[PDB]
């Protein structure tokens, strides 16, 4: 189900996929969050990575 | 110097047995039949001998010069490859003969002219009088196998293929034995090979530049990746005869002569050019 | 199968008991086919034991005769791999065509997809075939589980 | 921080975000600015980029407008020369 | 939390441009792919659809589109790539990925096989060689018990040894003395096993009479021993606990 | 070894009851000790609880 | 504002990360508006010191 750390992983493989770098960019109205879900990115990158 | 003790008749000392049998090496991976010589030596020779106080042998050297590796990939006509090669072709055993996936003449692409023969010479037993020699000077039962599965190699790459591709414009990999046999004999991978031979995931200055080539790209990398594979090997073993063979020194200098055909590329360029130096040497 | 292998066929599930009734847990009659050569996948093996279950595995017991008619049934299948095909997968991890793979790219797989291998499964497996840079050979590694 | 962090590039982008509280000062002019900013990039990224191709392939494909643009409210605030933007005055003023 | 405004929530979708940005998702063909890659990935799905012969890309690959009868509305072929509709793709990944799953799964296989029939034929080693360390343990424990045994190992050792070492002015002397020492040590160790034996049955008796008062006393020491330590335990607890409480008071 | 066991054999003789009283006796003393430090413990905690409110 | 960046080799791993902050809102380091506070650091320090 539709989660951000799909988001993350979507994107981190289909760099390796097409060999094509990539950008997950937050947009929203001030206090919507845009931070928070930049923390998980890296979170799960930091050990489905790493 | 001897051990103590009719033409070529003669037990020579244990290295200038070596010393012999280099010339007959080098001449397989270097010599090739040309509109001007059944074989002829493809790059410039300068062999240096070594002697002692009381005037005995004892080192040589051997320094190669420009080896047109190009005709590795496309003879001109009525011309061949390096001997070697047809020699593999022919005096590989059976069991070897599949060992490096040696299928028969024109089933290789890097060969024009197809399979064409030297006059009074048979490639056939040539194979084993230089095999004889590569054990003379001092390779390896194996370190010879070898030596000639990355000749096989130095082949199949000739096959892949990349055909246009209209949709994307980027030709593709429509066929796997191709490169699936060629990158069995490197030790490395397809799926890799691949990728790197098609989309060139390189990196640019001071970026991962991932792209991709064309058709053409596609194959000026996998052809003139074969083309210097092979030099690789002429400077190798090389290395591996002047290992053996090694207050005075003599020198004896086989350039190659000025030669002058019909495409008269870079190659021809500083060969004739040597050979103008070399004569302003004698008149100097 | 002739009773001559079928006579030695006992003298390998026989070498397989540590107590001594003379069973095989339900569990070891993969490796008792194995051991006789044979390669039966993860489900081949389940498949002709009724899919049990973990606990039942570690219970349940087998007598040769009733071994047997598995150790044929299996002996006799539709597939098998093959270099040809093999390689062909692995070669799809091979960083940059270069004809080798990491040990540690290979590890990875080997323990993430299809029938999932342990840590030392693999361990044990590549272990030895990695070079200075931990740089396996798959064409090689291949023949080597294979042909050996 | 970034001496210890440090062929391939992940990027995440935390802008602030849209803020406008009761003295709108000159921050919040270039935080909403960005943030108008941003925004029009999924607009061309989503809406043009996408038909341009579907023209350049040349598929059978008719143009849609979606009616979304903010380029003026941009050139309002960033261009220089010709019409000056908010950003232009305020720098030689 | 939990509070969400309708209309705050409206907006926000009407100037992002959620909507438009779903339209084309639906409208269009969000998903492309070049003729090669095409024919490429998914030939397996059609291995007849393409001739043996060469053939160009695209109309190589249009031939394999008729192979799986793909909706003429889910696609749309361009100049060097096609355009497929949503989901479109993601089903021709999925088969694929099982024509090929069996195959996988395949090595690993062989895998097991291999990394099997090796490890087994090995305990196969450490067995005749078992047999040989199995039997001749068992010896050992039947015959140290057996008189002669015993002998033939205090005996074992003065065989070969001498009249040389005798004669050894220096080591002659030195064998003699060893010998003298060695006979006062085993004289040494006989008795103290006598000893021992003795204690030993000693021992016996007073256990065989204590057993009921003995057993009894025994029992109650045990008991006793417990106790002091559950004491001694309950002490540290009951100390950490002050300690914690006048530390809590403190705070 | 074995003339500490005998020796402790025997006083058990003369010995597992006198050995069992002893033990109950210990048993006996350890639980009136743990007895006082737990009211200790108590007391000290109070103490601490007190001081930290003022 | 920022913008991480993250870093993978060849075979997929992570390796560096650079960070480009932006538009640094210094000006209520001397005076915040109504019920608002400076940079938490601030606020951290006269207490966790």
């Amino acid at each position: 189900p539709p989660h951000i750390y799909a988001i993350a992983d979507t994107a981190y493989r289909s760099m390796l996929q097409d060999r094509e770098d990539q950008s997950i960019l937050c947009t929203g109205e001030s206090g919507a969050g845009k931070t928070e879900n930049t923390k998980k990115v890296i979170q799960y990158l930091a050990v489905v990575a790493s | 110097s001897h051990k103590g003790k009719q033409g070529p008749s003669f037990s020579y000392g244990e290295l200038e047995k070596q010393l012999l049998q280099a010339n007959p090496i080098l001449e397989a991976f270097g010599n090739a039949k040309t509109v001007k010589n059944d074989n002829s030596s493809r790059f410039g020779k300068f062999i240096r001998i070594n002697f002692d106080v009381t005037g005995y042998i004892v080192g040589a050297n051997i320094e190669t010069y420009l080896l047109e590796k190009s005709r590795a990939i496309r003879q001109a006509k009525d011309e061949r490859t390096f001997h070697i090669f047809y020699y593999l072709i022919a005096g590989a055993s059976e069991q070897m003969r599949n060992d490096l996936l040696l299928e028969g003449f024109n089933n290789y692409t890097f060969l024009s002219n197809g399979h064409v023969p030297i006059p009074a010479q048979q490639d056939d037993e040539m194979f084993q009088e230089t095999l004889e020699a590569m054990t003379i000077m001092g390779f390896t039962e194996e370190e010879q196998t070898s030596i000639l599965r990355v000749v096989s190699s130095v082949l199949q790459l000739g096959n892949i293929v990349f055909k246009k591709e209209r949709n994307t414009d980027q030709a593709s990999m429509p066929d796997n034995t191709a490169a699936q046999k060629v990158c069995h004999l490197m030790g490395i991978n397809v799926t890799d090979f691949t990728r790197s031979i098609l989309t060139p995931r390189i990196k640019v200055g001071r970026d991962v530049v991932q792209k991709a080539q064309t058709k053409e790209q596609a194959d000026f990398a996998i052809e003139a990746l074969a083309k210097a594979k092979f030099e690789r090997l002429f400077r190798w073993i090389l290395t591996r005869v002047n290992k053996a063979l090694d207050a005075s020194f003599l020198g004896i200098l086989d350039i190659a002569g000025f030669e002058i055909f019909e495409i008269n590329s870079f190659e021809q360029l500083c060969i004739n050019y040597t050979n103008e130096k070399l004569q302003q040497l004698f008149n100097h | 199968f002739s009773e001559e292998q079928t006579a030695e066929f006992k003298e390998a599930f026989q070498l397989f008991d540590r107590t001594g009734d003379g069973k095989i847990l339900y569990s070891q009659c993969g490796d008792v086919m194995r051991a006789l050569g044979q390669n039966p996948t993860n489900a081949e093996v389940m498949k002709v034991l009724g899919n049990p279950k973990s606990d039942e595995m570690n219970l349940k017991t087998l007598k040769f005769e009733q071994f047997l008619p598995m150790m044929q049934t299996i002996a006799k299948n539709k597939d098998q791999g093959c270099f040809e095909d093999y390689v062909e997968g692995l070669r799809v991890f091979d960083k940059e065509g270069n004809g080798t793979v990491m040990g540690a790219e290979i590890r990875h797989v080997l323990v993430t997809l299809g029938e999932k291998m342990t840590e030392e499964e693999v361990e044990q497996l590549v272990a030895g075939h990695e070079d200075s840079n931990g740089c396996i050979n798959y064409e090689e590694l291949v023949r080597m589980v294979l042909s050996g | 921080v970034n001496k210890a962090l440090d062929a391939s590039f992940l990027g995440i982008l935390d802008i602030a975000g849209f803020e406008i509280f009761e003295i709108n000062s000159f921050e919040q002019l270039c935080i909403n600015y960005t943030n108008e900013k941003l925004q029009q990039l999924f607009n061309h990224t989503m809406f043009i980029l996408e038909q341009e191709e579907y023209q350049r392939e040349g598929i059978e494909w008719n143009f849609i407008d979606f009616g979304l643009d903010l380029q003026p409210c941009i050139e309002l605030i960033e261009r220089p020369t010709n019409p000056p933007g908010v950003l232009a005055l305020l720098d030689e003023e | 939390a939990g509070k969400l405004d309708a209309h705050l929530v409206l907006e926000q979708l009407r100037c992002n441009g959620v909507l438009e940005g779903i339209r084309i998702c639906r409208q269009g063909f969000p998903n492309r792919i070049v003729f090669q890659e095409f024919r490429q990935r998914y030939e397996i799905l059609a291995a007849n659809a393409i001739p043996k012969g060469f053939m160009d890309g695209k109309q190589a690959c249009i031939l394999m589109i008729k192979a799986l009868e793909l909706d003429p509305n889910l696609y749309r072929i361009g100049q060097s790539k096609i355009f497929f509709r949503t989901g479109v793709l993601a089903h021709l990944e999925e088969e694929r990925d099982l024509k090929i799953t069996d195959v996988i799964i395949a090595f690993q296989a062989q895998c097991r096989g291999y990394l099997a029939r090796k490890a087994f034929a090995k305990r196969q080693q450490q067995l005749e060689s078992i047999f040989c360390i199995q039997y001749n343990v068992r010896s050992f424990m039947n015959v140290k018990h057996w008189p002669w045994m015993k002998l033939f190992f205090k005996i074992k050792p003065l065989l070969k040894v001498t009249r040389q070492e005798e004669e050894m002015q220096a080591k002659d002397e030195e064998l003699q003395r060893t010998k003298e020492r060695q006979q006062k040590a085993e004289a040494e160790l006989k008795e103290l096993e006598q000893k021992h034996t003795q204690l030993c049955e000693e021992k016996n008796l007073l256990q065989e009479k204590l057993q009921a008062e003995t057993e009894l006393y025994a029992e109650a020491e045990e008991m006793r021993v417990r106790l002091a330590a559950k004491k001694q335990e309950l002490e540290e607890i009951l100390h950490e606990m002050e300690a914690r409480i006048e530390e809590e008071e403190e705070r």
